[PDB]
């Protein structure tokens, strides 16, 4: 009656609407996660270099997962600038630079973009538009030894460091009669040690710090891309390798070539897809739908 | 340390005819018993291709300069695996990133990295007369590398390396493309029984790899191997082999997909009015 | 004096959300400031 927009209906058959089966139990299927960059090598490393000679590592061509690092809760400081601790999983970048070093308690504040300080100016200067994260965790049981761990060194005298600049040439600094490269008046040593003690408090205890920066300009490393289980014989919203569709998956007798992922029927419509997890071929058929006539 | 190899006679370049070759799968879509018209970078049917020889008989050692416009079809007619690898780049002197692929005696190396490439890079296999054995001994390709961004080495294995006598019995077809920062390599192998030709018939090349390199390539070169048992630049034997190089351009092809799902025939859309129809 | 919400799970047009309950980012802290949960409000800090 609403379809004909009248309160009287003549004898006959009328097409009113279309019954469609709503999809249920949506599934996402992504390939096996078996290629992870050695984040443990950066973190779990037995020894760390000095802050003026911080360890530099490249990260690319993996399937990274930052959720485990965030949920570890073993890090005293986890500060991300330009990104959030969450939502970092599903982002891709061309490459990642990892800078590892060891600092003291008060040095944590100085390791930040836009923050002034002697160390932030002569040891490690962060760019103003820095995008990435900084992770600092206490290492009183590893980087602190009875009697003084003086293995970690920081520049003390310097005439300014550009962002992400490495300066291994730290010749004797002249403060103004020149000493001609000899220790003496008007020229002091450029380096100075920390001397971490077990007796030192939280403000002077050693802290292992790793800075991760993401650079993008094709992306090489991406996130875990978590997947779900496989369900058949039901109208399902499926996502196979970024191909999103709706329909029921059934066992198919078609044999795919090893290099072919999904098949298309006549007129470029998807007909069968191979799930990357187990290399199984499934025919996709639209679930039941059709017109509804009123007699 | 690399030294230019002398004693190489100069002969004008030879070009031969390619008959329905250089066809690959445009994408990873499975099709059965259909007709698909696709426009992509391809090699023309019945086209001209550069033919380079390697025969002792001069010694006809060919590792010349070859540009890389949009993609290269590389066919190798061989019997003892003389041709070894390929080099891609622009400056070839460590001032620009370059891609290197070498299948040495034990592994396969794909390395995107900055090489100080020699003007005459090559491989060298030593043959022992006291005991019958052929082994790779020399590899004069690059000097050093400071930055080196992409590394890939396959699992170790063993290769024949022996120089057999007779007609050619192996064909290795490759297609190299560089699009959207992705380096695509398609490959196939075929048994043949010819002495000198580019074999006719239809052969669809299956994709091999799609590396996310993201560099600029406008120049490519080949790497062969030589046999030793004279001086460092005169005492070398080439070994029978040949290779044909063709250049791909954007063309439209009509492919036929059979019930198996493989490409069994194709027609160029701009060759003759019959194929256009 | 001026504050803006920083952490939230989306708002439809023309709504007011006066509630500023602590936001959980994923072990839950159970309404206590600490790990996996940060303050939802942040100040501007206007200076001359
Ligand atoms: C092979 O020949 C080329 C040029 O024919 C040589 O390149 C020269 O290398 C020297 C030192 O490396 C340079 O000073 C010259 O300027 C180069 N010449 C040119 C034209 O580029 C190359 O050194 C030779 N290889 C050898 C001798 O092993
Ligand atoms: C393939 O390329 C060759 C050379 O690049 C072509 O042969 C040349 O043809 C022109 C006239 O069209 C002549 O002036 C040249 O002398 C030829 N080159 C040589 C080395 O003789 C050839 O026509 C091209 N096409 C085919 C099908 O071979
Ligand atoms: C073929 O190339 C591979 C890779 O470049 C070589 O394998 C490397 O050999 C060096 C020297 O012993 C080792 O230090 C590396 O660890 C090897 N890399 C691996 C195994 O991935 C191989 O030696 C080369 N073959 C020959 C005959 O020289
Ligand atoms: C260090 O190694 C342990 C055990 O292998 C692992 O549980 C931990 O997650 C690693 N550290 C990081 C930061 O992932
Ligand atoms: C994917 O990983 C699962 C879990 O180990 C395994 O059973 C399956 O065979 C793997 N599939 C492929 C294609 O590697
Ligand atoms: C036997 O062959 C090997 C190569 O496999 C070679 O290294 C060795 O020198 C040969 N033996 C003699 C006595 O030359
Ligand atoms: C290596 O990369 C750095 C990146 O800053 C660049 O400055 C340098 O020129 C490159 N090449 C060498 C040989 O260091
Ligand atoms: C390739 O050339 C383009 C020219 O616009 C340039 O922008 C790009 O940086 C180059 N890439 C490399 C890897 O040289
Ligand atoms: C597929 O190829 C096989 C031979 O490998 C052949 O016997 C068969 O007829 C082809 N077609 C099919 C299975 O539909």
């Amino acid at each position: 009656k609403c379809t004909l927009k009248s309160f009287t209906v003549e004898k006959g058959i009328y097409q009113t609407s279309n019954f469609r089966v709503q999809p249920t139990e949506s599934i996402v299927r992504f390939p096996n996660i078996t290629n992870l960059c050695p984040f443990g090598e950066v973190f779990n490393a037995t020894r760390f270099a000095s802050v003026y000679a911080w360890n530099r590592k490249r990260i690319s061509n993996c399937v990274a997962d930052y959720s485990v690092l965030y949920n570890s809760a073993s890090f005293s400081t986890f500060k991300c600038y330009g990104v959030s601790p969450t939502k970092l999983n599903d982002l891709c970048f061309t490459n990642v630079y990892a800078d590892s070093f060891v600092i003291r308690g008060d040095e944590v504040r100085q390791i930040a973009p836009g923050q002034t300080g002697k160390i932030a100016d002569y040891n490690y200067k962060l760019p103003d538009d820095f995008t990435g994260c900084v992770i600092a965790w206490n290492s009183n049981n590893l980087d602190s030894k009875v009697g003084g761990n003086y293995n970690y060194l920081y520049r003390l005298f310097r005439k300014n460091l550009k962002p992400f600049e490495r300066d291994i040439s730290t010749e004797i600094y002249q403060a103004g009669t020149p000493c001609n490269g000899v220790e003496g008046f008007n020229c002091y040593f450029p380096l100075q040690s920390y001397g971490f003690q077990p007796t030192n408090g939280v403000g002077y205890q050693p802290y292992r710090v790793v800075v991760l920066s993401f650079e993008l300009l094709p992306a090489t490393v991406c996130g875990p891309k978590k997947s779900t289980n496989l369900v058949k014989n039901k109208c399902v919203n499926f996502n196979f390798n970024g191909l999103t569709g709706t329909g029921v998956l059934t066992e198919s007798n078609k044999k795919f070539l090893p290099f072919q992922q999904f098949g298309r029927d006549i007129a470029d419509t998807t007909d069968a897809v191979r799930d990357p997890q187990t290399l199984e071929i499934l025919d996709i058929t639209p679930c039941s739908f059709g017109g509804v006539s009123v007699i | 340390q690399c030294v230019n190899l002398t004693t190489r006679t100069q002969l004008p370049p030879a070009y031969t005819n390619s008959f329905t070759r250089g066809v690959y799968y445009p994408d990873k879509v499975f099709r059965s018993s259909v007709l698909h018209s696709t426009q992509d970078l391809f090699l023309p049917f019945f086209s001209n291709v550069t033919w380079f020889h390697a025969i002792h008989v001069t010694k006809r050692f060919d590792n010349p300069v070859l540009p890389f416009n949009d993609g290269v079809y590389f066919a190798s007619t061989e019997k003892s695996n003389i041709i070894r690898g390929w080099i891609f780049g622009t400056t070839l002197d460590s001032k620009t990133q370059s891609l290197l692929i070498v299948n040495n005696a034990t592994n396969v190396v794909i390395k995107v990295c900055e090489f100080q490439f020699c003007n005459d890079p090559f491989l060298g296999v030593y043959y022992h007369k006291n005991n019958k054995s052929w082994m790779e001994s020399e590899f004069r390709v690059y000097s050093s590398a400071n930055n080196c961004t992409f590394e890939y080495v396959s699992q170790p294995f063993l290769m024949d390396l022996e120089g057999k006598q007779g007609n050619f019995k192996n064909l290795r077809e490759f297609v190299f493309k560089n699009i959207d920062g992705y380096f695509k390599i398609y490959s196939k192998h075929t048994p043949i029984n010819l002495v000198r030709d580019l074999p006719q018939g239809f052969s669809a090349l299956e994709p091999l790899v799609d590396l996310p390199i993201g560099i600029n390539i406008t120049r490519f070169q080949t790497l062969l191997a030589l046999h030793r048992s004279g001086d460092s630049s005169s005492g070398w034997t080439a070994g029978a082999a040949a290779y044909y190089v063709g250049y791909l351009q954007p063309r439209t092809f009509l492919l036929k997909y059979n019930e198996n799902g493989t490409i069994t025939d194709a027609v160029d859309c701009a060759l003759d009015p019959l194929s256009e129809t």
